[PDB]
């Protein structure tokens, strides 16, 4: 059972919208981060609860 | 003397900084019809140039 | 020594500031007040999620603008306009909305790594009278650099415009370099320092834009003192001759005339120039009213060196053996950088020993090494 319910779970896990690599240029103290996406430009965007 | 050097860095670090993201005090309500410029497009435009 | 108590006192003021600061941030920064809560609420309601950095090319006075994004496509953006219609200008970084691009807000400031070279974080650990000696040709640099910042009140009694500009010139090593860095510790106003070998570049067209910049930043902060160290370096340094050469050097000089005074009416840029090639400069540079009092420096005289040498040996270990007066006898109208290289090389003799005493023998020996430098790129011996 451990085996078959790991496969069935991986099918969901693999489905993404795309998840990027960014790099922090600098923070701003509004609780936002200026991030330059490595191919793309810069966007100030909020952060999660784990960081 | 090294304690002097350390504590100045620590005061600044814990105090935090601030970087303005402009507003205006003579404004405190803008979204009664700011959302008409927003969210319900009326519209911002791709700029072009006539060639023919 | 014996300053332990005052350093503990300073430290004690620091403990109290760190403490109350920290607790104030922590939990009693109470955001349960409505003038905090309600202002941020409806500010974030129009403000993004992705904030789409743009670059403002120009504004239109119908509450619109044309931005060009670094990603590509332009947009004819609106403006929410609680952000003060007229507070944003070409060259701004603007926050566009992740839906219909509207100017959510405006970033106040942004910077270059090329102005990092210009600007400074430093706070010299030398203050004046580590320039002790040459103490009347330094009233021409603290009566026209320091003083009108300190007192404009004196220049109001007489009225008319206050001083502007100096050119320092004389022999190398006679303190020109440290003079500029010593008035900047006193005045505590934006000290820019730029080398003249970076104003000379191996690429054209960007030469003038660099030179135009220095004073535009400098005027932008209301007080600034711009040290151009080595404007003697613009005719003796040059790379290739097909993107350097006459042309590069001529343009940059031309730019500087407009900047230095010209028609800009920019902010306060007190200028300090060090040079000993003053005849490779324009007549509209060394023109009066951009140089007001110009300072000449020549080699000290015998009794001036006594002032110089006592500054330098106070930092060192001493004995009763040491005699400064006979080190002075040997030198004859030499620079204070020569004197300063004897005291530096005297501890190199102490380093060589691994003996922490400095003695009259160590100062005399390094005297001979210092005089070895002067006359052994010479090969006459006696003047032929
Ligand atoms: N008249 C003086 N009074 C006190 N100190 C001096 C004097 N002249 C030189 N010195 C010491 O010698 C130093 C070396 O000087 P610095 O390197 O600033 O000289 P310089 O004249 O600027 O050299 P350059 O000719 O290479 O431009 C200074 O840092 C300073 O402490
Ligand atoms: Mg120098």
């Amino acid at each position: 059972n451990d085996k078959v319910r790991f496969i069935k779970d991986e099918l969901r896990l693999l489905q993404e919208p795309g998840s990027y690599v960014g790099e922090v240029i600098k923070i701003v103290s509004d609780k936002k981060v200026l991030v330059k996406v490595q191919p793309e430009g810069k966007y100030i965007v909020d952060v999660a609860k784990d960081i | 003397e090294n304690d002097l050097k350390d504590i100045e860095a620590r005061i600044k670090e814990k105090a935090g900084v601030k970087e303005s993201d402009t507003g205006l005090a003579p404004s405190h309500l803008w979204d009664i019809m700011g959302d008409r410029q927003r969210l319900g497009e009326e519209h911002p435009l791709q700029v072009a140039r006539c060639t023919k | 020594r014996c300053k332990l108590k005052l350093l503990r006192m300073e430290r004690i003021k620091d403990h109290l500031l760190l403490e109350e600061e920290f607790v104030s941030n922590s939990e009693i920064l109470k955001p349960f007040e409505k003038k905090q809560e309600e202002e941020k609420k409806q500010l974030e309601e129009i403000r993004g999620n992705p904030l789409s950095i743009g670059t403002l090319e120009e504004i239109i006075d119908d509450d619109h603008a044309i931005v060009t994004s670094p990603t590509m496509p332009d947009y004819y953006v609106s403006i929410l306009s609680f952000v003060d219609k007229e507070l944003l200008e070409p060259g701004c970084s603007v926050l566009l909305h992740h839906k219909t691009m509207s100017i959510v807000g405006v970033l106040q400031d942004d910077a270059d790594p090329m102005v990092s070279v210009m600007k400074m974080d430093k706070s010299p650990t030398e203050s004046y009278s580590d320039i002790g000696g040459l103490e009347s040709q330094i009233q021409e640099i603290k009566e026209s650099v320091e003083l009108p910042l300190t007192h404009p009140e004196l220049y109001e009694e007489m009225g008319i415009k206050p001083p502007k500009g100096v050119i320092l010139y004389g022999a190398p090593g006679t303190g020109k370099t440290l003079l500029a860095k010593a008035v900047a510790n006193q005045t505590s106003a934006t000290f820019l320092r730029i080398v003249g070998s970076e104003l000379i570049q191996k690429y054209l067209g960007d030469g003038p834009r660099l030179c135009r910049q220095i004073f535009k930043v400098a005027g932008e902060n209301a007080p600034s003192i711009v040290f151009i160290d080595e404007i003697d370096a613009i005719g003796t340094k040059r790379y290739d001759s097909n993107s350097g050469g006459e042309r590069e050097i001529q343009r940059t000089m031309l730019e500087l005339l407009n900047q230095l005074d010209g028609f800009d009416d920019r902010g306060d840029v007190k200028v300090i120039m060090a040079t000993n090639k003053i005849e490779t400069l324009d007549p509209a540079l060394i023109r009066p009213g951009r140089i007001d009092r110009k300072i000449l420096f020549e080699n000290p005289d015998l009794s001036t060196k006594k002032k110089i040498l006592g500054i330098h040996t106070s930092k060192m270990n001493l004995s009763e053996d040491v005699n400064l007066e006979t080190l002075v006898t040997t030198k004859d109208d030499l620079s204070g950088a020569d004197i300063q290289a004897m005291c530096t090389e005297a501890g190199l003799l102490a380093l060589r020993e691994r003996r922490m005493q400095v003695t009259a023998e160590d100062f005399k020996q390094a005297k001979e090494r210092v005089m070895k430098n002067k006359v052994e790129e010479n090969l006459e011996g006696l003047y032929l």
